[PDB]
């Protein structure tokens, strides 16, 4: 009977909010080492890889490898009942008919127990590799979210061009044209608002802004976001959980016109 | 409040002038519980609506005659007018066109949801009288059967049509078939004489029989023509000039024109007459029926079978098609070809 | 309460073949009162047990959504839950094709037991994707016995020949004879059920009318045909019913094989024309013209 | 258990039968990097979807398949073209090079507007994405859409090649089949493996054994003997007795006038009628089938079939 | 272009033999009809008659279309402004003339 | 990778369009004069509609095409909220152009647009006529509502004749060095059905499959019920030979052709067959009735045999 | 070519929010004297008058007078991309098809360049005259917005009556009637002090929807000015700090 304890319950709500819009149902490949999730977009364009390591949980135990599939919308609705300070515990019996979610008040005498009916998914795994990218941009997640939201007003696709000085986001549309030049931060005592870029070569790629807007839903999880991208490879948008794991989004670039 | 056709419509099943046996059966049906869904049918002028109103009168109270206009809109939006009372709703969903499915669904939904407001003193249901069910579409009729079986306990349906041919078999299964035949010539003579007596008049039997035969056993026609010939001449005469509608006269003259000459010029003249009939909004099948009835009067016995078979064939093709003039015109052309060859030889 | 469900109770072998699945899609067809839904529900109770229940079924969009929400759901743990879709016979061809698509993409974990009145199924579910099982109707004697028992316990005053006529006008099924008996005892106040009341309830044309139609056709004068067809239409008798009774009379009497052949061709095409919405009066006049041509030979 | 149609659905490219020309051509396109947009059409259950899936699986490994082959069905929902299809065709790959693949099963079910939108999408992104359209009626595909792709016609499966696959099924599964049972299974299949396997399901499950009588009773198809009896009664017995015999047989075996009429049409060309008699019979039977299709009474249509043959009786004899 | 260059500048640029522009100024002065409407063949100056009558009698003009979003709610406010407020100008130009187009 | 011959030999100038000479010359006149009006382009598919409109816009606009032209396809959103939000905003946009030039809005495949969208299009076209022009395109002109056709110079396109297709096929064969025979050209032309795109696609497909272009290879690649079999079956129907006609039809049925395909080829062959013209019209009407039955769903071998019998008895 | 720098671009954002709902489309009069905007709708019911003096900008250059056809909705959507502290710079040409507006963070490593497409629209506007307004009420802008909203909860029209004691706001409709009296302070506490000067009393009825549109300029200034007379339309004026002014004119209802 798998059971995982999580004092910081807001993390699970934030993860499910970051996943409910891009992914409709996903298979939680829950194992002893932790919780791992992978799912293609319905249009087979974007890919998301969620990792929650068991060391990050407050109390983790998974007897065998569990591969139960859940409705991310239903799971998000249930987790909406959990407060940000509630302790969340996930339980699955020896037969994964139902996943049990237990929300406990932080210092009160309120205990919420929820069970969610699962579903069967014939989903195959994906061979995402470990790769070093010709350009890696580390910027605050709020800035990336604001840039994506702003450029979604201009056009439906964004051109991410990278140079030593900074990263340039250019969009063109019906109401005109727009580009945001984001030079590398010179010297700030806090890296939480720092724009750090390490490339090996200039790279220019075009990405659909709908999927970037979906990705930016994870901004409450991590203050800073890492955008890894090289020539002819998908953009990898990475959000670091508080040492618990990561949330990585893979987006296929648009074909240049 | 004045027309003979409406001044003497019987109020209750017990005062019906014909089909008295069926009226007694209907009073027995309403007297017991679990009043079913009725499919009242019969030729126009047989009394279907009169019998339905009487059925309501012994079913609900006298206030069923307190009829008030209502209008409602549907979500497709198409606005449709209705006629309702304190106990029943009367709607012709056919006039909503192809959006008759949504309007029938909405009307029955609303009436069933509204009958629950403490309205059970007389009966435990609201009657939804549908008129011209035969003019509905197949999808509308399937929606009708679904809604019928779904809200059977709260609302009752009465279906009124002239012919059950276009009513889908599933609807005929759920309903009780109330066949209302057209009155006999004798029944029409009797009701005409009773109307004249109650009017302080005297009607010769010959004129009553002539009106009954000219009405084609349509009772509203019989009453209308009786009153028209009354206002034309207060003392009735056995050979009085009974009037008739000008579309019937025009159809008869059209058939006479078809007979009198068989040429493409006469074909185009008859086509103009066919436009005149069609645009005046008389049904194409009525045109074909009257045209054949008058054309048979001008045919030899060896020709009548072929003429009738052509009439049926071309009315069938008219039902299949969309432009009535094409098939009416083709029927007229085929008939003139046949008649010209026959009279020539 | 209708007497249909009040008394709703041979084909347990299909329940046996269904239980021997340790399963295809099912297609149960037959007359409505032949217990197809009861058979599948009994097979359900036997194959899963009382604690596990199934899905029983607006168009086709809601059907597809419901089947998706139901089949894409983890079971208690037997592998294949089913969906019924009774009254499938009334589904349109597009709805049937969409249902066939819904049977796929869900066949990995769910099954469908369609219940229908036979030939209405399109070729995709009927051929392949379904295991057909025909439910024969009760024989005439058993049906008459059941009607007699219903009349006894409902104090309905109907004669034995009245029961036979009731079965005759509703040949091949109960739930139509039973409804006709209920409507007749409601119309007559139960006091007495005769031949005429059953004839009117069933929508049957009196045999005197059919005999008059044949007499007019044999007379050879088109005026008598016009009069008899006009009277038959004025009486409100359905043209399809006249076609059925006319065909039953023609196919069994001593007319010539050529005369029978011509009249039956005409009856079939008149039935097709009436199915298409053609005018009853014109179709009947043309049919009687052909019959008169054949009889007045 | 899981149905044999899914259980015995081909996986490797060598399982497919009788389509060696089509398979060789498609594989040659794969090897030489000249794979065009494909339009596979034919009768149901002849292996078009299995063919394209095998080709896609040899193109892309299992982990790369899920991100490089978008499989959609037109019967599921114009929004498909503008949503998933447009997004997939307009973007590059994830963890591979080369073209992506869209397999649009049941492409004949799209509206004409949807097919025009699909034509525009296929035209714009022909270099990066190849489309495979699978349909039953090529006539349902607008000429503009089918001019963007090479059409491969998957014909019906001949018995001389259909038999071995069913032999493998009856060897692996514990089914006892007779020679006449196999012949009847093939005949009722008529080139449809899905139909053949479903008939084998139903027969071997309800009756336990597969034989001509068993398969015909399970499918409800009239026997050759029953059709011969019906033809004999129509051509020899008088109208009333022929009607009684055919009605009794039809209600006993639950036969459909559709199937009776379909088989009598075949016998009409088998037996040697005069030319005028054959023309009359074909016209009358086509009329009967058309009148059946609308929802008429089968009693009267059956009487009309008997009539069509009774008219020709005397004409033939003289 | 040429057509709008020769639009009716005054009441004297109208053409004779016309019963439209000679019979609506009778009703448009301030016998109690409320709304207006159009019929007859197109191109007869039905769009320009109102404008030139407003020009001659000292009235202002408004125009509307289905080119913009005629939601039922916005259809209210797109005409209310044209109807029940005066003009922020000299008192002479206060009167207004209103037009609704492409209803069918 | 090489471009498909439909795109490799796509016309880039109005001079290299082998379509309708009158409409092509009219379009060249528009390109030369400059003050093009709103135009509607109707015709059969694959005749050059979109190619002509894009060539006209390119010639008119030169380098300003990228920011002065708004091209909308069937794959774009063209609802009521586009003709009112996107089309209007582009029409209001300010582009500096030469004296006789205008912003060109290409509503390609506009027959797919709804009645409401075109009603929204109506006086968006009318008002901004001073600054922008609309070039529609469709297969069926009756799908465009009355006002748009009223305010447009409706240009009609027609199926490319056999000679035009033959000339373009010669050009492509010479530029591609493709072996061929006259029978293969006739087969390609027959399978084209008056579409240049279809003719080019069939030629390229036959070249890809077999290289050589002859009738055998063409009908192996462009698989349809063979016009010779269908032709001799029609001939048997003319001679009132039901047995031989059914032999051909049953052979086609056993080959697996659907009744829709068989009846389509029957109509195509009978359209250009050697008959008395009255008998040809009788055959066409009978084939049309049978095709109506087939499309209605009554698609069986018996229906096609009944069609054959009716054709045979048309000649008595 | 025209170029203008604005340190406080939040002023421009607020101006566009105040304008984009009253007028969807506008002409932007660029001159050497500053920046002016004036537009009247086709209904001729309300006129807005936006003035931006060149001396209020950080830098300003306008070689020759030019009018830009500006889609105010598009300009507002573009200005959403700038923060309240971004230094906003405008830039154009005489033959400019596009307007170049640049948003710069206060040296915070972020520079935004936007090229906004201009309309083909060059309608000329008349200069509204200057009347000795009967009553000039200088009241807090937030109070004016609150009154307009409250009375819009009641009726579609507001009846405003002004006297030396104070100004009275009232509305009536099918739901009910409501009154708000706002008399003036004795120069107490200064943007929150209602000040009134009046020559002769006057009563006018105004549509509340246009007052609600006018109140969207509340973020521009903490005070608002109401000036009215017997047959002179109400003018609602907001002082744009020291940049200029934004005047709304509204004709009275019949
Ligand atoms: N050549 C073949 N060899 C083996 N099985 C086959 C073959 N062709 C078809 N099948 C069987 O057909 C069934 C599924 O048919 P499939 O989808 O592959 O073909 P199809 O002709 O594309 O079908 P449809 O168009 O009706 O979807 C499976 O049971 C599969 O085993
Ligand atoms: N009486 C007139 N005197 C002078 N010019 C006229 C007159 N009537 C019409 N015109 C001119 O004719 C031209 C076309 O008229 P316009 O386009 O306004 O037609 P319309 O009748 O208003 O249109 P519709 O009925 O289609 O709405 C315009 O230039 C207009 O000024
Ligand atoms: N007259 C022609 N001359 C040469 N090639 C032609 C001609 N007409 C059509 N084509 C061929 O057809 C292709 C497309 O034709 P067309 O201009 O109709 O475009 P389309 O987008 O397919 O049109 P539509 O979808 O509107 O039917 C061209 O690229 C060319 O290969
Ligand atoms: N017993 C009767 N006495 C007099 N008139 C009758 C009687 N029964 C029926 N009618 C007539 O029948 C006509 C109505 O029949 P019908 O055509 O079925 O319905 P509708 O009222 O819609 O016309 C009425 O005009 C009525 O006068």
């Amino acid at each position: 009977m798998f059971e995982a304890r999580l004092v910081q319950g807001s993390i699970l709500k934030k993860v499910l909010e970051a996943l409910k819009d891009l992914i409709n149902e996903a298979c939680w490949d829950i194992s002893s080492s932790g919780v791992n999730l992978q799912s293609m977009d319905s249009s087979h364009v974007s890919l998301v890889q969620l990792t929650l390591r068991s060391e990050g949980f407050d109390t983790y135990r998974c007897d065998r490898n569990l591969a139960m599939g859940v409705n991310l919308t239903s799971m998000s609705k249930i987790l909406k009942c959990a407060g940000n300070e509630d302790i969340i515990t996930l339980r699955a019996e020896d037969n994964a008919d139902t996943l049990a979610l237990v929300f406990e008040a932080p210092n009160q005498e309120k205990v919420s127990d929820y069970e969610m009916k699962l579903m069967d998914l014939d989903v195959e795994q994906l061979g995402i590799p470990e790769q070093e990218y010709s350009c890696v941009v580390k910027m605050p997640s709020g800035e990336f979210a604001r840039i994506c939201r702003d450029l979604s007003h201009i056009g439906d696709a964004v051109v991410i061009s990278c140079a030593k000085d900074g990263v340039k986001f250019s969009a063109s549309g019906e109401l005109g044209n727009g580009n945001i030049k984001l030079s590398q931060t010179s010297n700030v005592d806090k890296e939480e608002e720092a724009v750090t870029i390490e490339m090996n070569e200039p790279v220019q790629l075009t990405f659909a802004l709908r999927y970037l807007n979906f990705f930016t839903k994870a901004t409450p999880l991590s203050s800073t976001v890492t955008l890894s991208m090289s020539a002819d490879v998908p953009l990898v948008v990475e959000y670091k959980i508080a040492d618990m794991g990561h949330l990585k989004y893979y987006l296929a670039p648009k074909i240049e016109d | 409040m004045s027309l003979w056709v409406d001044k003497y419509r019987p109020c209750s099943l017990g005062r019906l002038d014909y089909h008295k046996e069926q009226a007694a059966q209907l009073r027995n049906l309403v007297q017991c519980g679990d009043f079913p869904h009725l499919l009242v049918y019969g030729p126009s002028g047989a009394g279907k609506k009169t019998r339905i109103m009487c059925i309501l009168r012994e079913l609900y109270g006298v206030g069923v005659e307190k009829l008030r206009i209502e209008h409602q809109t549907i979500t497709t939006k198409i606005e449709i007018s209705t006629i309702a009372s304190n106990y029943h709703l009367e709607v012709n969903p056919s006039d909503a066109g192809n959006s008759d499915r949504v309007v029938i669904q909405e009307m029955l939904k609303t009436v069933a949801q509204s009958q629950q407001l403490e309205t059970n003193s007389q009966r435990d249901f609201k009657v939804v009288l549908l008129t011209e069910v035969d003019k509905l579409t197949k999808d509308a009729q399937h929606a009708l059967r679904r809604t019928m079986e779904k809200y059977m306990s709260t609302c009752r349906l009465i279906l009124c049509c002239n012919s059950t041919s276009k009513v889908i078999p599933p609807i005929r299964s759920r309903c009780l078939a109330v066949r209302v035949p057209a009155p006999s010539i004798e029944d029409i003579c009797h009701v005409l004489s009773t109307v004249c007596k109650k009017e302080g008049l005297n009607l010769p039997s010959q004129l009553a029989h002539r009106l009954a035969e000219k009405s084609c056993r349509n009772l509203r026609k019989a009453l209308l023509m009786c009153e028209a010939c009354r206002v034309q001449q207060y003392p009735f005469t056995a050979d009085q000039e009974i009037p008739e509608t000008d579309w019937e006269v025009y159809l008869r003259e059209t058939a006479n024109a078809i007979v009198s000459q068989q040429t493409p010029q006469r074909l185009l003249e008859v086509r103009g007459r066919l436009y005149e009939l069609l645009t005046h909004c008389i049904p194409p099948e009525i045109i074909m029926k009257g045209l054949l009835s008058e054309l048979l009067h001008n045919c030899d016995g060896q020709l009548k079978g072929e003429v009738a078979q052509m009439a049926a064939y071309y009315e069938h093709r008219l039902q299949l098609g969309s432009k009535a003039i094409y098939h009416l015109e083709a029927f007229v052309a085929k008939f003139m070809a046949l008649y010209k060859k026959f009279m020539e030889d | 309460v209708p007497w249909v469900e009040k008394y709703r109770p041979f084909q347990e072998e299909v329940v046996a073949v269904l239980k021997k699945s340790l399963l295809p899609n099912l297609l149960f067809y037959g007359p409505p009162g032949t217990g197809k839904t009861s058979t599948i529900l009994a097979a359900a109770r036997e194959l899963f047990g009382p604690e596990l229940f199934r899905l029983r079924v607006r168009g086709i969009q809601v059907v597809r959504e419901k089947v998706k929400n139901f089949a894409q759901l983890t079971v208690s743990g037997p592998p294949f839950k089913i969906v019924i879709l009774d009254e499938a016979d009334s589904m349109t061809s597009a709805a049937q094709a969409a249902l066939r698509r819904t049977m796929e993409k869900e066949s990995k974990t769910t099954r469908f037991c369609l219940i229908c009145n036979y030939v209405s199924r399109i070729i995709e579910p009927l051929t392949s994707r379904c295991s057909k099982f025909r439910f024969k109707p009760l024989s005439d004697k058993i049906q008459q016995q059941r009607l007699l028992d219903i009349a006894k316990k409902e104090n309905v005053k109907i004669s034995d020949e009245g029961i036979a006529y009731l079965v005759k006008v509703s040949e091949g099924d109960l739930r139509k004879a039973i409804t006709f008996l209920q409507s007749a005892t409601r119309l007559t106040g139960g006091k007495e059920i005769t031949e005429k009341v059953i004839t009117d309830i069933a929508g049957v044309i009196p045999a005197e009318k059919i005999d008059g139609v044949f007499a007019a056709c044999q007379s050879g004068s088109f005026d008598k045909l016009e009069a008899v067809v006009k009277d038959l239409i004025d009486e409100g008798h359905a043209a399809t019913q006249l076609v059925n009774q006319l065909h039953d009379v023609v196919v069994e009497n001593n007319l010539s094989d050529k005369q029978k052949s011509i009249i039956t061709e005409k009856l079939a095409e008149v039935d097709k024309c009436l199915a298409d919405g053609a005018d009853e009066h014109l179709q009947l006049i043309s049919l009687c013209a052909t019959v008169m041509q054949q009889l007045s030979q | 258990n899981l149905p044999w149609v899914e259980k015995y659905r081909p996986q490797t490219l060598n399982d497919l039968i009788s389509h060696q020309d089509i398979l060789s051509t498609i594989q040659k396109f794969i090897n030489e990097d000249r794979l065009p947009h494909l339009l596979l059409y034919g009768p149901p259950g002849t292996g078009k979807t299995s063919t394209i899936l095998a080709c896609a699986k040899q193109l892309y490994k299992d982990k790369e398949f899920g991100s490089m082959v978008l499989e959609l069905n037109a019967s599921d929902d114009i929004d498909i073209i503008r949503g998933p299809i447009l997004s997939f065709a307009s973007t590059r790959t994830i963890f591979k090079k080369g073209f992506k693949l869209v397999i649009l099963d049941e492409a004949d079910a799209m509206t004409q507007d949807a097919q025009n939108a699909l034509r525009r999408v296929i035209e714009k992104f022909t270099e990066n994405t190849r489309f495979c359209l699978i349909c039953n009626y090529l006539s349902k595909i607008i000429p503009a859409l089918q001019s963007r792709c090479t059409r491969f016609r998957f014909g019906p499966l001949t018995p001389e090649l259909m038999v071995p696959r069913l032999e493998h099924v009856v060897e692996e599964e514990k089914v006892d089949i007779s020679e006449d049972g196999m012949k009847a299974l093939v005949t009722l299949s008529s080139g449809d493996m899905r139909r053949a396997l479903n008939i084998l399901q139903s027969t071997n499950m309800a009756f336990g054994k597969v034989t001509e009588e068993t398969v015909y009773t399970c499918t409800g198809h009239p026997l050759k003997s029953d059709i011969a009896n019906i033809l004999d009664w129509m051509l020899n017995q008088d109208f009333t007795t022929a009607y009684r015999n055919i009605t009794e047989l039809k209600t006993l075996k639950g036969l459909a006038l559709h199937d009776i009429l379909t088989e009598i049409h075949l016998f009409v060309h088998r037996v040697d009628f005069p030319s005028s008699v054959r023309i009359h019979l074909l016209t009358k039977m086509a009329d009967i089938e058309y009148r059946l299709s609308v929802g008429t009474n089968e009693k009267i249509q059956l009487s009309s079939l008997i009539a069509a043959f009774q008219v020709t009786r005397d004409l033939i004899v003289a | 272009l040429w057509v709008d260059e020769f639009a009716p500048r005054h009441y004297t640029e109208l053409l004779s033999d016309d019963f439209t522009n000679r019979c609506l100024l009778k009703w448009l002065k301030l016998p109690k009809q409320k709304v207006a409407l159009l019929c007859g063949p197109p191109g007869l100056g039905k769009t320009t008659l109102a404008h030139v009558i407003a020009r001659h009698a000292g009235y202002s003009v408004v125009e509307m279309n289905a080119s913009d979003d005629r939601s039922p709610e916005v259809f209210r406010t797109r005409i209310e402004a044209a109807t029940q407020m005066e003009s922020v100008l000299g008192a002479g130009g206060k009167p207004n003339c209103l037009v609704i187009d492409e209803i069918d | 990778y090489e471009l498909p011959w439909v795109e490799k030999y796509r016309p880039v100038k109005l001079n290299e369009i082998v379509g309708n000479e009158d409409t092509v010359s009219r379009l060249e006149v528009f390109a030369r004069e400059g003050n093009v009006p709103n135009i509607i382009i109707a015709g059969p598919p694959g005749t050059g509609k979109t190619t002509s409109i894009l060539c006209l816009a390119r010639a008119l606009l030169g380098p300003a095409l990228k920011d002065a032209m708004l091209e909308l396809n069937a794959s774009n959103d063209r609802g009521i909220d586009v003709v009112r939000n996107k089309i209007k905003m582009f029409a209001q946009q300010k582009v500096t152009l030469p004296k006789g030039r205008h912003k060109i809005i290409i509503l390609d495949e506009a027959d797919s647009m709804t009645d409401g969208a075109q009603q929204a299009l109506r006086r968006t076209m009318e008002i901004y006529s001073k600054t922008t022009r609309f070039a529609l395109a469709c297969n069926a002109s009756d799908k465009i509502i009355e006002p748009i056709q009223s305010r447009c110079a409706v240009l009609r396109y027609t199926k490319l004749t056999d000679a035009q297709i033959l000339t373009r096929l010669m050009n492509v064969i010479e530029k591609e060095r493709v072996p061929y025979t006259d029978d293969g050209l006739e087969a390609i032309i027959f399978t084209a059905q008056g579409d240049m795109r279809q003719a080019l696609n069939n030629l390229q497909s036959t070249f890809s499959g077999f290289g050589f272009i002859n009738s055998e290879n063409v009908f192996k690649v462009c698989d349809e019920p063979h016009p010779l079999l269908v032709k001799e079956m029609i001939q048997h129907c003319v001679n009132a030979n039901i047995d031989e006609a059914y032999k051909i039809l049953a052979h086609l049925w056993h080959l697996g052709y659907s009744p829709e395909d068989i009846i389509g080829n029957i109509f195509r062959v009978c359209k250009t067959f050697q008959m008395a013209e009255y008998l040809k019209l009788e055959f066409i009407k009978e084939i049309g009735y049978t095709h109506m039955k087939i499309a209605e769903g009554v698609n069986s071998l018996l229906q096609m045999a009944g069609l054959l019998a009716r054709l045979c008895q048309k000649t008595m």
